[PDB]
DNA sequence: AGAGCGGGGAGCCAGCAGGGAGCTG
RNA sequence: GAGGGAACCCACU
DNA sequence: CAGCTCCCTGCTGGCTCCGAGTGGGTTCTGCCGCTCT
């Protein structure tokens, strides 16, 4: 149905502005309490014939801290996604110089896909996210606390306080949904904030593995 | 715990018999065999397993199992020890003459009475002077071995408070009642 | 403090596992102390903010004045210095205890 | 309802469906012989899924005789009209849903069986 | 667990079990004693002596009038259809026995003896037994079908009427 | 609900196990669902799975060699108003389950042709319901018609989602799972709304529905929540369950205790259980590994 | 004294009248005297014969 | 020490019984206690 | 020393006087117990009549078993609250329930009204023979005495179907004791072998073997679990 | 020549066989 | 002023 | 564009674990026959 996934495409869009609003990205509180029926205004209802388009619904961000810092969010079209969505893309991202990107797929990708992403890591930097894992905010559930990434001035100041290298902090995975939400790297070490019923508040320090 | 058991006092295990007079007593109490039988009559006649054999068809299960049970209550062809269950919703009737099968003496009870009665008492009471004893109830069709299999097909009185008739009557087909 | 509470317990449970018990500690110094209860106190309201002020900053479980072991120490004995703050409130000392 | 086997007559085996377009018919034809047979009813397949509210073929009338059964006075027979009835339920894992008494009727030869 | 009756020798236990769901439906095979792999019961059947159809129903589904019984011997008859004669089948036990062997005949002597004094003991180890042992087969395969059916109930193994007791007498 | 509880709930915690004996959800209503017991119902249908065995009757393979004529011919009348392969699916369906689930007759039709791509044809009316299905444009098309049948029973989704096999709607008279909301006037008020309790998990599916609780609605089941949620998110839920486990009994024992336990299995980024596999494959020395379990095995891969 | 299990004819309060027959409490109860000081014990003791055996477990 | 004991077995004589109807089910209940019936 | 002196002085016992109780409360119990009995076959009439409402969730035998054990348990405790209440202050159980020395209400329940139902595998007494639970009872009976309920105390005396399902009770206690002891004492090894290096540093951090942190503090909050203890939170529940 | 020598459950992991995608000549 | 192992069974808390 | 390559998934087989601590007992090693005088 139509309005399935017009409203799909209107809580992917909400989640995917939280997320780049959580990530430091230049985003208006406007878009960021954007309704459905201003979802209906500005775009389309009625996906199957297009008035909605998944490549009308791209999203371009700048970072708050860096201008010339921006990320794209793309919406394929396709189910499955594969080498030839993604290097159009890729060109894409070449020929408007930006660094980082988010491909939110509706299926899945091809397995060369995923390696080619990794392959491609060190100079551009893709994140293969899913509609269903994108369909809520993870991070506003009760269960996860504040996650924080942490600068690399604050992880020096931090391990030359507690007098700890890298690998006695715990650990978070790569792959974790929500480093995964903040988009995070090995090396790079999450401040988590969570309540305390013996303290009040806690803070943890993960590093990601 | 619960793998090491012990016997009650008059659990009584069964030591093993021969099914031969059983089964000419079978043969000649007109059961069909299985080799001389169409399968067309199987479908309403009670089949017949002696020791797990399945042996023939009968048509007449309650003169059967009756008359069985009269041979063993007097000490004739079925032995004391003969397990005899009746399988009255699958129309079965299994024989189990096998040694290790455990069973306890029972008081037979039809229609709600006793068949145990002042005389037997009167008897067993001079033991040393008659020479009345367990077995001569055993063979006066007073006294009844019951194993587990036929314990599925009686009905128990606990006393014989329980064959008198009640206000709000539970039961009027007693089998047998406990000792 | 109070707003802080009710963020950290969502479902209203006043019940926690904490150090040292005030009610019974003040309970303890009103019998040792001989403290009547019908009578006005000469208790400064000012040394009963001063006093609390400066016995949490003697409760130190996180030490050293880095502004991490400052937030460290801040968050190790956030209930206890709530619950000591509304223990020994100007105002429950003055009229309750 | 259920349809049943259909048994070839030459080699004594199971017969088997098939749909001859000559007549455009269906016939069930043998497939050791060349034994052929046309089908009085199209039925092939039938299944049931909550068509088991007869639970009354399963039940044999021998169960009158059953000194464990209970027996009941309160529901007489309509074919006979005897006092005497048997009553329990019906044991399958496809009744375990219900806890429906069905009667017997003790007498002899009469053997009619009921619900409620 | 099949035993001949005053003769110790070991039990020959004979399974007939019915597959899961999760082909067209439910097979019924038979896990022979000294027979490694599960033969169909049909080809049992077979090797037993009996071609027909209406031969190995008369044995296991007595009454014809019922039709779920006849549901579901099909898949059973129909994956066990390509074996037809009675050597046949002998040969299709024989080749998956303990010993194999690469004479036919062999097989076939395997798989007679095999089917003569092994399986079933109790109901005959003596020849033109092969109807009573028939009957008995098609009642194991009753039971199983009553069972599958819900029409009759599973048994309980902790119910001493499925249980006996070895005394002094049995053990020495 | 059959909660694994007491000692094999623990063993089923600390053992870190893919599959719990009862998978569970705790899904909370976001709006009126939680206070209307009619769209908590809609919930409850939009959740729970439905096969096209859980509405069908009968079915019935039937030979219409021209749909003109049909052979039943209780159901001549729509067919003969609608005007392939002469053999058919006759699908009767029990009207309170196709009224209970609150499915209607089109969308058995639709999910037919979705799910098998439309190449068959479905054609439906009653007003005793018939669903007739043709296979349209080497081998007996009987054996391919039943095969379509067995997983249009058995493998075919009409609502819901596929893991999850039946779910418990029930209002708490507990304060455990309510609603404990702040008024205006700063008191702690119980709002008592309508909770789901399903007998599987697909925690992502589920909290991407409409009118579902995103924040508050929860599992049971320790690696979902892993896997959808995060380590600290399992770490939490770990510690809630631990807690429940201990404190079903009124037993209380200190809340350091389960959170050491819970940061001991959570402190390298993913779920370490309490297991050989969980232990021996940490970075500690071979002599402790050997002196837990497996001591050959780790004293020859030292 | 008879004691099969079930047994009608037996019963406590059968028993307490008949240990009431004989000058006894009839709850089995007796007015016992500290051993030390000789005062009487303000409870009344509960004293009876009862059949002990003693187990194979020495120390 | 009274034990309390007794059985019923569930279910779901509420009949009109005239005088024949009384007489023959009096009858159907003590059948085997007629010594002779006299010139019925 | 000085309680036991005293106790010297005062005295304690337990006879069979203490599980006596006054005709008027066996009156109530038996009452009690004969309407509990009345709305089991009322129930069983019901279910039978096709009368009986399936709770959403529940097949309509676990609904039915559900009511009928809500029915009994409810009569268990309603029986035993009666004879618990018309204990005098002279008693010995009593002394001892209400002293919390030994005994729960439920001895006083059981000793004196009624033992209750006796359950298998948390269900009641199962169908060990073909539907009947002792060939004593008729087939397909679902009441209380014939599913375990039983309706004797102790001091009353079993009968002898109640002995036997209070043997069945007590045997499924036996089992879950003989064999929770080895699961139980596998997970107290596994939980010792997978924290046994976890201790607090000196830097107060809480460090494994290897160093790694588990906690930057003990707790949470750098406390030892001796000292800490259950206070209220004046400032959390009341109004603005 | 006798004395003495010889000959059950439960649950997790790893390898191999099936897919479905992409690739090149 | 100190010379067997193993298997099994029973029992104890 | 057909056949080949190359990584996800499903299956079966292999592997390792199964409370702590105490008394007492019996029975077994070892199993018998030889080649040399
Ligand atoms: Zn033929
Ligand atoms: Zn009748």
């Amino acid at each position: 149905d139509d309005e399935e996934e017009t409203y799909r495409l209107w809580k992917i869009r909400k989640t995917i502005m939280q997320l780049c609003h959580d990530r430091g990205y230049l985003v208006t509180q406007d878009e960021l309490d954007q309704t459905l029926e201003e979802f209906k205004a500005q775009f389309g209802d009625k996906p199957s014939e297009g008035r909605p388009r998944r490549t009308d619904l791209t999203v371009l961000v700048a970072h708050n801290d860096d201008p010339t810092d921006q990320m794209f969010v793309f919406f394929p079209e396709e189910p499955k996604v594969g080498i030839k969505t993604i290097k159009v893309y890729c060109q894409r991202m070449q020929e408007e110089n930006i660094t980082r990107a988010l491909i939110v797929v509706q299926q899945g990708m091809t397995p060369s896909a995923k390696q080619s992403l990794v392959d491609m890591a060190p100079k551009y930097i893709l994140e293969q996210f899913l509609q269903q894992e994108l369909l809520i905010n993870i991070t506003e559930h009760e269960l996860v606390p504040e996650h924080v990434v942490m600068t690399k001035e604050e992880v020096t100041e931090l391990l030359a306080r507690y007098k700890l290298r890298e690998n006695q902090l715990p650990r978070i995975q790569a792959g974790d949904p929500v480093a995964r939400y903040f988009g995070i790297k090995r090396g790079q070490v999450v401040k988590i904030i969570r309540p305390s019923e013996t303290a009040g508040r806690y803070i943890t320090y993960r590093l990601v593995q | 715990v619960g793998l090491v058991k012990n016997l009650a006092l008059m659990a009584y295990i069964s030591v093993g018999s021969q099914p031969s007079p059983i089964l000419e007593f079978l043969e000649e109490w007109s059961m069909e065999n299985l080799e001389e039988i169409s399968p067309a009559a199987i479908a309403d006649a009670t089949k017949i397993f002696v020791n797990g054999c399945w042996v023939g068809i009968h048509k007449d299960p309650e003169q059967l199992m009756n008359t069985l049970r009269k041979l063993r209550r007097q000490m004739d062809i079925i032995v004391s020890e003969v397990s005899m269950i009746r399988d009255i919703r699958e129309r079965e009737i299994r024989i189990y003459t096998d040694a290790g099968r455990i069973c306890r003496p029972l008081l037979i009870v039809e229609k709600q009475k006793l068949l145990l009665k002042k005389r037997h008492i009167d008897q067993l009471k001079e033991r040393e002077y008659n020479n009345y004893s367990w077995q001569d109830l055993v063979a006066s069709g007073v006294v009844e071995y019951i194993d587990t299999l036929e314990e599925e097909t009686v009905m128990l009185a606990m006393t014989p408070d329980d064959l008198q008739e009640k206000e709000v009557a539970y039961c009027s087909t007693y089998t047998h009642c406990e000792i | 403090d109070r707003e802080v509470l009710r963020v950290i317990f969502p479902t209203g449970d006043s019940k926690v596992v904490l150090p040292c018990n005030l009610l019974r500690m003040i309970w303890n110094a009103q019998k040792i102390f001989h403290i009547n209860p019908r009578l006005p106190s000469d208790l400064h309201p000012i040394k009963v903010v001063e006093g609390v002020k400066e016995l949490s900053k003697k409760l130190v479980i996180v030490n050293g004045d880095d502004p991490l072991s400052r937030q460290a120490q801040e968050n190790a004995t956030l209930l206890f210095n709530i619950h000591l703050r509304s223990t020994l409130c100007s105002r429950r000392m003055a009229e309750e205890f | 309802g259920f349809v049943g086997i259909r048994f070839c007559q030459e080699c004594n085996n199971m017969l088997y469906p098939k749909e001859d377009k000559e007549n455009r018919i269906l016939l069930y034809a043998c497939r050791n012989c060349d034994y052929q047979q046309e089908a009085d009813n199209s039925c092939i397949y039938v299944n049931k899924i909550t068509h088991e509210v007869d639970e009354l073929t399963q039940i044999i009338a021998d169960v009158s005789q059953d000194p464990t059964l209970p027996r009941t006075e309160d529901h007489p027979c309509q074919k006979c009209g005897h006092k005497e009835a048997v009553f329990f339920q019906s044991h399958s894992a496809r009744a375990e849903d219900a806890m429906r008494l069905y009667y017997v009727c003790t007498a002899p030869h009469c053997g009619h069986r009921w619900t409620e | 667990r099949s035993c001949l009756e005053n003769s110790s020798r070991p039990t020959s236990t004979i399974w007939v079990s019915m597959l899961a769901r999760g082909a067209i439906g439910q097979r019924i095979v038979a896990t022979l004693p000294y027979i490694k792999q599960e033969v169909p019961i049909i080809i049992v059947f077979r090797a037993l002596g009996f071609v027909s159809d209406r031969d190995i129903l008369e044995h296991i589904i007595y009454d014809f009038e019922d039709p779920e019984m006849m549901e579901m011997v099909k898949p059973s008859l129909d994956e066990a259809f390509v074996i037809q004669e009675q050597n046949v089948a002998l040969n299709f036990i024989g080749s998956r026995g303990a010993k194999p062997g690469v004479t036919k005949e062999k097989r076939i002597k395997y798989a007679k003896e095999v089917l003569q004094k092994e399986m079933l003991p109790h109901v005959g180890v003596s020849d033109f037994c092969e109807t009573k042992k028939a009957y008995f087969l098609g009642y194991m395969v009753h039971r199983l079908l009553l069972a599958a059916l819900g029409r009759r109930e599973l048994d309980d193994r902790d119910h001493y009427g499925n249980k006996r007791l070895d005394l002094a007498g049995p053990l020495l | 609900k059959n909660v694994t509880l007491g000692v094999p709930r623990l063993k089923e915690l600390i053992n870190i196990s893919k599959k719990p004996k009862t998978p569970s959800l705790t899904v909370f209503l976001l709006g009126q669902s939680a206070r209307d017991a009619e769209r908590a119902k809609d919930i409850l249908c939009r959740l729970e799975h439905t096969t096209l065995r859980k509405v069908t009757a009968n079915t019935a393979i039937y030979y219409d060699p021209n749909p003109q004529s049909t052979v039943v011919a209780e159901d001549q009348e729509w067919v003969n108003v609608y005007y392939i392969s002469p053999w058919l699916l006759r699908v009767e369906l029990d009207r309170k389950h196709m009224t209970d689930r609150k499915l209607t007759m089109e969308q058995i039709a639709e999910k037919i042709n979705a799910g098998f791509g439309d190449d068959l044809n479905c054609i439906f009316n009653d007003d005793k319901l018939v669903l007739r299905i043709r296979i349209m444009n080497k081998m007996d098309d009987d054996v391919f018609l039943r095969c379509i049948e067995s997983n249009m029973l058995t493998d075919m989704t009409l609502q819901g989602i596929e893991q999850i096999s039946k779910v418990y709607m029930h209002l708490p008279q507990t304060d455990n799972k309510k609603k404990i909301i702040i008024t205006e006037d700063g008191e702690f008020k119980a709002l008592q709304e309508w909770i789901l309790e399903t007998d599987g998990v697909s925690l992502m599916r589920v909290l991407s529905e409409k009118d579902v609780d995103p924040v508050r609605t929860t599992s049971n089941d320790i690696v979902e929540i892993f896997t959808v949620l995060g380590i600290e998110a399992v770490r939490k839920a770990l510690e809630r369950e631990l807690y429940h486990v201990i404190s079903f009994d009124g037993s209380y024992v200190n809340y350091r205790h389960l959170a050491l336990l819970c940061d001991t299995m959570t402190c390298r980024g993913h779920l370490m259980a309490i297991t050989r596999h969980g232990v021996n494959r940490q970075d500690t020395g071979p002599l402790m590994k050997c002196s837990f379990e497996e001591t050959v095995d780790v004293l020859m891969e030292a | 004294g008879d004691a099969t299990p079930f047994n009608d004819a037996v019963n406590v309060q059968k028993i307490s009248n008949l240990l009431s027959d004989y000058g006894y409490h009839l709850r089995g109860n007796e007015v016992l005297y500290n051993g030390f000081t000789g005062r009487k014990i303000t409870s009344q003791i509960f004293i009876g014969p009862t059949y002990y055996q003693r187990l194979k477990h020495m120390v | 020490g009274r034990r309390m004991n007794s059985k019923m077995q569930v279910y779901s004589l509420p009949k009109m019984m005239t005088l024949h109807q009384q007489c023959i089910r009096v009858l159907k209940n003590n059948i085997d206690s007629i010594f002779e019936v006299g010139g019925v | 020393t000085v309680i036991n002196n005293w106790l010297l002085i005062e005295g304690h016992t337990i006879g069979i006087g203490d599980s006596i109780a006054d005709s008027k409360t066996y009156q109530d119990i038996q009452n009690t117990i004969k309407k509990a009995k009345q709305d089991v076959i009322e129930v069983i009439e019901k279910a039978h009549n096709n009368e009986l409402e399936p709770t959403p969730g529940n097949t309509l035998r676990q609904t039915f078993e559900n009511q009928v054990n809500r029915i009994l348990n409810d009569a268990r405790d309603k029986t035993g609250s009666s004879a618990q209440k018309s204990l005098s202050e002279y008693n010995n159980f009593k002394s001892m329930v209400v002293s919390g020395a030994k005994g729960s209400k439920i001895n006083i329940s059981q000793v004196i009204a009624v033992v209750g139902q006796q359950n298998v595998e948390g269900k009641r007494i199962p169908f060990g023979f073909k539907h009947r639970t002792l060939p004593h009872f008729i087939k397909d009976d679902y009441g209380p005495e014939s599913r375990g309920f039983v309706e004797n105390s102790y001091l009353a005396g079993l009968t002898p179907t109640e002995f036997f399902f209070h043997a069945m009770g007590g045997r499924e206690g036996l089992i879950d004791t003989a064999v929770k002891t080895a699961e139980t004492g596998y997970i107290q090894r596994r939980l010792i072998k997978s924290m046994e290096s976890v201790m607090v540093k000196y830097d107060a951090t809480v460090r494994n073997s290897i160093n790694q942190v588990v906690q930057l503090r003990y707790g949470e909050d750098g406390l030892a679990g001796e000292s800490v203890e259950f206070q209220n939170l004046a400032t959390l529940k009341p109004s603005n």
